[PDB]
RNA sequence: UUGGCGGAAAGGCCUUGGGUGCUUGCUGGCGAAUUGCAAUGUCAUUUUGCGUGGGGAUAAAUCAUUUGUAUACGACUUAGA
RNA sequence: GCCCUGAAAAUGGAUGGCGCUCAAGCGUGUUACCUAUACUCUACCGUCAGGGUUGGAUGCCCUGACGAGUAGGCAGGCGUGGAGGUCAGUGACGAAGCCUAGACCGUAAGGUCGGGUCGAACGGCCUCUAGUGCAGAUCUUGGUGGUAGUAGCAAAUA
RNA sequence: AAAUAUGUAAAAUGAAGAGCUUUUAGUGGGCCAUUUUUGGUAAGC
RNA sequence: GGAAUACUGCCAGCUGGGACUGAGGACUGCGACGUAAGUCAAGGAUGCUGGCAUAAUGGUUAUAUGCCGCCCGUCUUGAAA
């Protein structure tokens, strides 16, 4: 019954904003490759 | 018995004390504006001291009035006192701090004769 | 001089007030206040007493009586906003309360005029009260709120 | 009788507030037996007293009163807003207040 | 409306009861919770035990006597759930927590007082049938509480005495009901029934 | 006052007998006013003192000295009418 | 569609916490409710603007709208040393200064009064003039704290 | 041929200040994002 | 075949409770009701009544409680450290 560590669901601001930037870049590349 | 006046409202009775005057003895309470570009007091962040401004200015009808409804006029002698002879509903006399006791008694008698209110009739009274 | 005289002084002419458009029209009581109604006093030295409402005075007060012999509340005036008007009523046809007014209650021991007027009014009030059962006991009793009583839902 | 009460019991809950700023000029009052704003409408304008005790006797009494009135309803559960002549102290959160039946419209 | 409210904690969901108690205490009501060993938690016993073991592993590394104190008793588990819902580091929160008592079983003097329930926290009224749930006594004993048997024996003794009291009360109630049934035909009975009593 | 019962934190529950009051179960007779048209309009219970009359019981600990199963100092542990 | 797997280490910890399971989760619909220096209405302060004013005009009256701010710009004020004029100003029956759990005026710079202490000078107004206003400069000079009755006064045999 | 998206010239809506000539101060970096576009990477770009 | 009701909208329809405000200060205006006299809710609050007259209201101060509030200045870079 050695319960192991559990991953935190508390989201960090750095990760949240990085994910926002990743999504924006993903959409822009989707548009460009759909054009190509 | 002064002229009738509206009830006197003070918008800010608390003294405007300088920032950190409580913290440092070398900083007096006399109001000074903070001039640093990063001053949170200057930038008006929440929870800091209030600062003097014209909006706090008092109503022009009840400005300078005592609760009795008179403006204070400093008198040094009977000639100064007699200037208020006609304006006894608007002005009350305050005897100057440096008048002697024997001149204060004369001034008080003259003011009582003229029906002039005196703001400090108890100074230097035996 | 300690202070230089001002070159201008405010005038001492006490100007008169303007003509005011505020007439004093007679008070309109709520519907539940009709003479003969039993009403519960909500404040004063007689708070909780159940008295009888006689007539509406000129200073907008209400003339009430216990009657004094039933519960010890004399001929008095009360404010209408400090009572609860109950649904029980008694006829006041045989009661003559046209001699009671603000000058009657002017204050400026206990006066014999008030004693005798109390007796006279109590006579007819008692005669009318003795018609319906338990009403005298009701007037003798005092009112209070019990545990669980909800005044917004109680019918008075 | 054993009851002489001519008032309704209430509790002083808190000041009017947002999540992070309170307004001490308004008190929220929970009146016993009142569970909806419609019922709370009965008590609007009624006088309310906070009655407390002090060691020092003042003008022939050790009992002191803070007076106020019920102004409007608050929320969906019968809480009311009240205003007192002097704002109620904050230590009285959870203390008892008296809501009188006057000025009466019944 | 009572000066003290005694809640029988049996068959209540821990968090909903804790929320109710916290609001009542903050609003100024004295509360005594009895039978904390009979409180319920929704979810499987293994799941709630896992959550407690996570709590158990949390501790201050350089000095364990400083870290979170893991209380094992059911009354203390409930108290923890309540203190989490009070602002306990303020004077107002401390005064609120001073208005609460929590017990295992029903000791004196509360064993002869009326016990109430909190319907918005009752398992039978809240949980959907078929949902697994956990009992606080079993959870506490599995994590290290050592008085489950003593409390059970004392509660059995209390139930025996309470059953005797209820038998006597039932007899007296029957006698009084008969005495009132013989008076249903009187004039006062008719008048009271006309008035609704 | 009789007789029980309760140890979970019992400190409370029940019962016996006599005395003493009240009783709104029913009918009567006197009082209330002037707090002046509201003002908590003062009725609860914690503690601490002082005065009376009703009783009760007549110690220790510490320092200082002393031991070393103890000991940086404290502390600890022994002994001494 | 929801659910499980779809890899992740190393002090004890995080949907913010408690906790929540016909939710206090997810999708959706309908209402009610809470509260910003925002919006509406009112009072008051100031700025600006537009009307009127031959009977303090640097004013007075009426009306309307506005009010964030670094550099910078413009204006109105507060305080200090000394100079010309004036108040035939204050004063040993107490000037100045200092202290004050006391009082009042001003949005403020500041001003005024009472009480105490004290002992010889000092102010209001109109003007002139400048060595004229401090929290900082590892600022200058002087004074004084905490550290602290702490470190230490254990070579030289006694 | 409805207009995504800019110019010229003349109806809508709004506006009490506009044009010219002399003058004076401070200023002389950029970071983040949307949109379009050209060139790219395993992917970022 | 005949209605009713719902829903949405309109009323220069009626009526009850609550809260905040009372700026201005002779008259002048626009109206309303009246044969008129005049009255009115029509260019901003008046009437009646009570208690107290002092620490009662209020000020100041010390604290307590609820919420809020990071230590100032300089200097750098968008910016922060």
């Amino acid at each position: 019954m050695r319960v192991r560590k559990r991953q935190s669901r508390r989201t960090s601001t750095k990760l949240k904003e990085g994910i926002k930037k990743k999504a924006s870049a993903h959409r822009k590349k989707e548009k460009k490759m759909a054009k190509k | 018995a002064s002229l009738p006046h509206p009830k006197i409202v003070k918008k800010h009775t608390k003294k405007f004390k300088r920032h950190h005057s409580d913290r440092y003895h070398r900083v007096a309470e006399n109001w000074r504006k903070q001039k640093g570009i990063d001053s949170v007091v200057r930038r008006r962040f929440r929870g800091n001291i209030s600062q003097p401004k014209i909006g706090y200015g008092s109503n022009k009808k009840t400005k300078f009035l005592s609760p009795s409804g008179h403006k204070t006029f400093l008198v040094a002698n009977v000639k100064d006192l007699e200037t208020l002879t006609m304006h006894t509903k608007t002005y009350a006399a305050e005897i100057a701090h440096n008048i002697s006791a024997k001149n204060r008694v004369v001034i008080l008698a003259r003011a009582k004769a003229l029906g002039i209110k005196v703001t400090n009739p108890k100074g230097r009274l035996a | 001089s300690a202070q230089k005289a001002p070159k201008w002084y405010p005038s001492e002419d006490v100007a008169a007030l303007k003509k005011t458009r505020k007439a004093a029209r007679p008070q309109k009581l709520r519907a539940s206040l009709v003479p003969g109604t039993v009403l519960i006093l909500l404040a004063g030295r007689f708070r909780g007493k159940r008295v009888v409402y006689l007539k509406h005075l000129e200073d907008n007060t209400l003339l009430i009586s216990g009657p004094f012999k039933v519960n010890g509340v004399p001929l008095r005036r009360v404010n209408a906003r400090y009572v609860i008007a109950t649904s029980t009523k008694v006829s006041v046809e045989g009661v003559n309360v046209e001699k009671f007014n603000v000058e009657y209650f002017a204050k400026e021991e206990i006066k014999a005029e008030r004693v005798e007027d109390q007796k006279v009014v109590d006579k007819a009030l008692i005669a009318e009260i003795k018609k319906t059962p338990l009403l005298k006991q009701y007037l003798s009793a005092s009112f209070s709120l019990k545990n669980g009583d909800k005044p917004h839902m109680l019918k008075f | 009788a054993e009851s002489h009460r001519l008032y309704v019991k209430g509790k002083h809950l808190s000041y009017q507030r947002s999540k992070r700023v309170n307004n001490p000029n308004v008190s929220l009052i929970k009146i016993e037996g009142v569970a909806t704003p419609q019922d709370a409408q009965f008590y609007l304008g009624k006088r309310i007293a906070y009655v407390y005790r002090a060691s020092k006797e003042v003008r022939g009494s050790k009992i002191r009163v803070m007076w106020g009135k019920v102004t409007r309803t608050h929320g969906n559960s019968g809480v009311v807003r009240a205003t007192f002549r002097n704002n109620l102290p904050a230590k009285t959160f959870g203390a008892s207040v008296r809501i009188f039946l006057y000025p009466s419209n019944i | 409306v009572e000066p003290v409210v005694v809640i029988d904690g049996k068959g209540h969901l821990v968090g909903r009861l804790a929320s109710v108690v916290a609001k009542q205490l903050l609003n100024g009501q004295k509360i005594v919770v009895v039978r904390a060993e009979e409180l319920n938690i929704s979810g499987e016993f293994f799941r709630n035990k896992l959550k407690y073991h996570d709590f158990l592993r949390k501790a201050t590394a350089f000095n364990k006597t400083r870290g979170p104190f893991h209380f094992r008793a059911p009354s203390r588990i409930f108290y923890k759930a309540l203190r989490g819902m009070v602002s306990h580091k303020t004077a107002r929160g401390k005064a609120a927590l001073e208005r609460l008592k929590v017990f295992e079983g029903i000791p004196p003097p509360y064993d002869k007082k009326k016990r109430v329930v909190v319907p918005q926290a009752l398992r039978v009224l809240r949980l959907k049938p078929g949902r697994k749930y956990t009992t606080l006594g079993k959870l506490s004993t599995s994590v290290g509480w050592k008085y489950e048997d003593v409390v059970a024996k004392l509660e059995a003794k209390r139930k025996v005495s309470s059953a005797e009291y209820y038998a006597k009360k039932r007899a007296f109630t029957k006698k009084v009901a008969s005495a009132n049934a013989t008076a249903a035909e009187s004039d006062v009975a008719k008048q009271l029934a006309a008035l609704g009593y």
